[PDB]
């Protein structure tokens, strides 16, 4: 359990609901890529690992054949036992010290996520956003639960509060963690 | 350049 | 990624042991097969290599030696059988890449051998439809070696479950005049 | 195991044929190769996974389909000369560089002319008297003559079963200048001098031949060359 | 409320030392149960729940799927450690210090920094290292950087310079940030 560097090549995801799938490489916790199964290329996270590093998208569509597969498979020998939904962890933070006129990004950690099936959106004022709004794919945890994180590149204002949406099935109401300077 | 490596699972017996 | 046989064709006896030389292009963990193809069949893997022991033994009582330095992949046993007269091909694949590159093909003969060989040709009482005469020789050593047929109306045929040991060749024309008498023949023959 | 279907196939430029191949190894992984002689294996195309399709190195005139996990079929919409090579049909279990399990293959010959279509004789040849007298082992060299293409598998019949010991055939089958020249294969049955003497033993040097279908056209004052066995027959003889 | 049945593969490399100690742990979970797995130190596949021993056994029944599973410490494992020393295990961001008061207390501001190993102490005025600072965790941002604030109980006089020093294995010399 204890290592000085650990790895997964990769986290390998499929599920009933859609039905979707998911299939990343992680290093000491941070994401290298993301197979986009559905375009069939290969979405490196970093632009060094772009440049001097490459992915067969081909190994991926494969692996998450054998997935669905063996997913009926362990269906039938558990008998038909569902996903119980677990209430999931919102944390908002800047990247970095928050000052009126710096460019800025606000962080918005959802941790505990399972199943993997989450909505995460962002509202300024009470209006949603969309612009400047960039997404990372599922996390995989030790627990095998999942952690989304959500971006949100801003310029601080003398008036602006901001709020984190978050719809899970774990959750009846959408849970909203606010976040002012 | 060389291609990184994936771990292959192994399938479910169907019978 | 690429791979090189040498050799197209490989003529061997029975017993005696076989080297069938092959190379690969690069790779930073390569995946090196091994194919064998009998006529009228498809293709069999005989071994593989990809990681552990340098030293990799298959089926059929084969075996290869992945030399890193030299980059080759070199098949060889000790003694050969009459049914490992087939085509075989040396595959190359790599880790973090979903391809295999399969080579020309090299051809094997194997030239059964007899333990009590007595050549001799026999005249063959052919059919009365047919315009033709046939003849044939049985039971020769993997020394004697018969040559493609001099003229162009005489055609000759080569050649050939475990009975029995001894192989025949055919010789025959529509001519019907023909007569059994050769390219290098052993000097002891009946009839 | 790797099924195709079918063995042999006879065609005309222009005409469209179906190669149809199915496995029973839970693969996802399937493909389909043709083998030429000094080239090797040459991928057409091949399907990762079902509902997934990609293109070889040689796709051109070809297109295939993926119905489930174990069937993929190989479809030729217009046939040319230059698509005449034995087709395989390999599988593994997700990736290229695992064990790939073959087909027993199918030769194509796609023709100009439907004229140069022969189908060929079978002259069971009777066992030689001085062959029984000397080696006491009699020899039933049944040789064919005249056909084209290649598009023959020889079997030996004894009493209504399939024999194998004592069957000897050549591995590849008159003029050499000319391009669709017709060859000459041989296949010989040794048999005891006790089993020739008996008349009651029955011998057939069966030939399977693989050529033109019902619906195909034909307008030549020659016998149709159609997917009928050849077979002649002979009894056992004492003196 | 909507029924789903998720399954998750996760092919782990476990690196000490270098290439010297590596281990690697395929685990098969439905839902986020583990049922099987395959460690390099037991070298074959064993059940962990009682919904493991169909699997585990057929695994290991198969000559050519434990031979391509031991094989994967050298074909994905080692192959992709030395692709990673490349890019990623050279990969050095330097941390930008800032230091803010909360007027009894300041927070030493650390961010963005590649790889996780960090130093942050609280000196008063010179060589006087502080007990009385409230560190939070290593915050990983997501985007290849992480971020840590350590906060200190401060208590303020005429002459008094408070110093921020930072160590991180991106500089050659530590950061010092002051505060007057
Ligand atoms: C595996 O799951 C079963 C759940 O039901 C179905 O089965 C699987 C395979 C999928 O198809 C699912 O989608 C589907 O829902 C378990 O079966 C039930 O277990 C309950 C345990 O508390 C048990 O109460 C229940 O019985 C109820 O029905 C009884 C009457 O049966 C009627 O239905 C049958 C259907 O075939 C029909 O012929 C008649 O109309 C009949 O009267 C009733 O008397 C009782 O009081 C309950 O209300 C189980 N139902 C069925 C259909 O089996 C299954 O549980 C185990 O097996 C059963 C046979 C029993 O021994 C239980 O005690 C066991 O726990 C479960 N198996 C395992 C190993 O966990
Ligand atoms: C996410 O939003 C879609 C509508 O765009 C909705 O159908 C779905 O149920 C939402 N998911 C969750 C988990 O709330």
């Amino acid at each position: 359990i204890v290592a000085d560097h650990v790895a997964s090549y990769g986290v390998n995801l499929y599920q009933s609901y859609g039905p979707s799938g998911q299939y990343s490489h992680e290093f000491d916790g941070d994401e290298e890529f993301y197979v986009d199964l559905e375009r069939k290329e290969t979405v490196w996270q970093l632009p060094l690992f772009r440049r001097f590093r490459r992915f067969d998208p081909q190994f991926a569509l494969t692996n998450i054949a054998v997935l669905k597969h063996n997913l009926n498979i362990v269906i039938k020998r558990s008998n038909s036992t569902a996903a119980t939904n677990e209430v999931p962890e919102v944390t908002v933070f800047s990247k970095s010290p928050v000052t009126l006129g710096q460019p800025n990004t606000l962080i918005c950690l959802v941790d505990n996520i399972f199943p993997p099936v989450v909505n995460i959106t962002w509202l300024s004022n009470g209006h949603s956003v969309t612009e400047g709004v960039s997404e990372t794919s599922f996390l995989s945890k030790s627990d095998h639960s999942f952690f989304k994180i959500s971006y949100l590149t801003f310029l601080p204002s003398a008036d602006e509060i901001y709020d984190c949406k978050v719809e899970h099935w774990g959750l009846d109401e959408p849970l909203l963690k606010h976040w002012e300077p | 350049p060389s291609g990184e490596g994936s771990f292959q699972p192994s399938q479910e017996n169907p019978q | 990624q690429s791979v090189t046989q040498p050799d197209i064709h490989i003529t061997v006896s029975e017993g005696a042991s076989l080297e069938l030389r092959c190379n690969y292009s690069y790779g930073a963990t390569p995946y090196l097969f091994w194919y064998v193809q009998s006529p009228g069949q498809g293709l069999q893997l005989l071994l593989k290599y990809f990681s552990g022991d340098t030293l990799v033994q298959g089926i059929k009582g084969f075996e290869a030696e992945f030399k890193r330095s030299q980059s080759s992949f070199n098949l060889r046993k000790p003694s050969v059988h009459w049914s490992d007269a087939a085509e075989y091909f040396c595959a190359v694949g790599e880790t973090g890449a979903n391809n295999l590159f399969f080579g020309t093909g090299t051809r094997l003969t194997v030239i059964p051998y007899i333990q009590n060989p007595d050549p001799a040709v026999y005249q063959l009482r052919d059919s009365k439809s047919s315009d033709k005469s046939v003849c044939l020789f049985t039971d020769f050593d993997s020394q004697t070696n018969v040559s493609q047929s001099k003229d162009s109306d005489v055609y000759i045929t080569d050649k050939c479950s475990m009975d029995f040991k001894s192989n025949s060749a055919v010789a025959w024309s529509n001519k019907s005049d023909f007569a059994c008498a050769n390219n290098s023949i052993i000097p002891e023959d009946t009839f | 195991g790797v099924t195709q279907t079918p063995k042999f196939q006879v065609l005309k430029t222009g005409q469209s044929m179906t190669l149809q191949c199915a496995q029973d190894m839970n693969h996802n992984s399937m493909y389909w190769y043709r083998q030429d002689p000094g080239m090797g294996l040459r991928l057409i195309y091949y399907s990762a996974s079902e509902g997934t399709t990609d293109k070889g190195e040689v796709p051109n005139g070809y297109n295939v389909s993926r119905l489930n996990k174990r069937e993929f079929s190989l479809r030729l919409e217009s046939a040319a000369p230059s698509q005449t090579s034995v087709y395989f049909c390999a599988s593994s279990e997700a990736r290229r560089y695992n064990e790939q399990f073959f087909g027993p293959g199918t030769r194509l010959t796609v023709l100009e002319d439907l004229k140069n279509v022969f189908p060929p004789e079978v002259a069971v040849f009777e066992p030689s008297e001085a062959e029984i007298s000397h080696t006491q082992k009699a020899t039933l060299v049944c040789l064919a003559t005249g056909f084209y293409p290649d598009h023959v598998e020889l079997s030996w019949w004894v009493n209504g079963k399939e024999v194998h010991s004592g069957v000897c055939t050549d591995p590849q089958p008159e003029q050499p200048a000319l391009n669709d020249s017709r060859y000459a294969l041989s296949s010989r049955l040794r048999v005891s001098a006790t089993f020739w003497q008996n008349p009651r033993n029955h011998f057939r040097c069966q030939v399977q031949f693989y050529g033109l279908s019902e619906n195909d056209e034909w307008t030549q004052d020659r016998a149709k060359p159609v997917t009928q066995i050849v077979s002649a027959e002979a009894w056992g003889r004492a003196d | 409320s909507p029924e789903d049945f998720v399954y998750q593969f996760k092919g782990m490399c476990y690196f000490t030392n270098g290439t010297e100690r590596v281990r690697l742990v395929t685990r098969y979970i439905y839902n986020r149960e583990e049922y099987a797995r395959f460690d390099s130190d037991v070298g074959v596949y064993r059940a962990v729940t009682p919904l493991g021993p169909p699997a585990a056994e057929y695994w290991n029944s198969q000559k050519e799927v434990l031979e391509r599973t031991r094989a994967e410490l050298d074909t994905v494992c080692r192959h992709n450690y030395q692709l990673e020393l490349r890019t990623t295990l050279q990969r050095r961001v330097e941390p930008t210090v800032t230091i803010s008061p909360s007027h009894n207390l300041l927070v030493c501001s650390v961010t963005d920094f590649y790889p996780a190993q960090i130093k942050v102490r609280w000196f008063r005025n010179d060589q006087e290292e502080t007990t009385g600072v409230v560190s939070t965790p290593l915050i990983r941002n997501g985007d290849w950087t992480f971020q840590i604030l350590v906060m200190l109980e401060m208590t303020p006089q005429r002459g008094d310079v408070y110093t921020c020093h930072v160590e991180h294995p991106s500089l050659q010399n530590p950061i010092i940030v002051e505060w007057r």
